[PDB]
């Protein structure tokens, strides 16, 4: 539920990895959204 | 025990690195300063911002 309002995103981390990123995904935690 | 350290530059971006030095700061005096690579000349004063 993205509400109506204004908020700024203060920088958290920057890292000099220096590789190419072309795709992305996410992962979940389950032990046998 | 002697180690031959290698400082190598290759076809890789220089993204990853390091640095340092420190003299007691003066105040209320026309001086030229170097703050972490930001260089200038002026008078430094205590501020409430």
């Amino acid at each position: 539920d993205l509400p109506q309002g204004f908020s700024a995103l203060e920088p958290l981390v920057d890292l000099p990895i220096g590789i190419n990123i072309t795709r992305f995904q996410t992962l979940l935690a389950l032990h046998r959204a | 025990r002697v180690v031959v350290l290698s400082f190598e530059l290759l076809h890789a971006p220089a993204t990853v690195c390091g640095p340092k030095k420190s003299t007691n700061l003066v105040k209320n005096k026309c001086v030229n300063f170097n703050f972490n690579g930001l260089t200038g000349t002026g008078v430094l004063t205590e501020s409430n911002k």
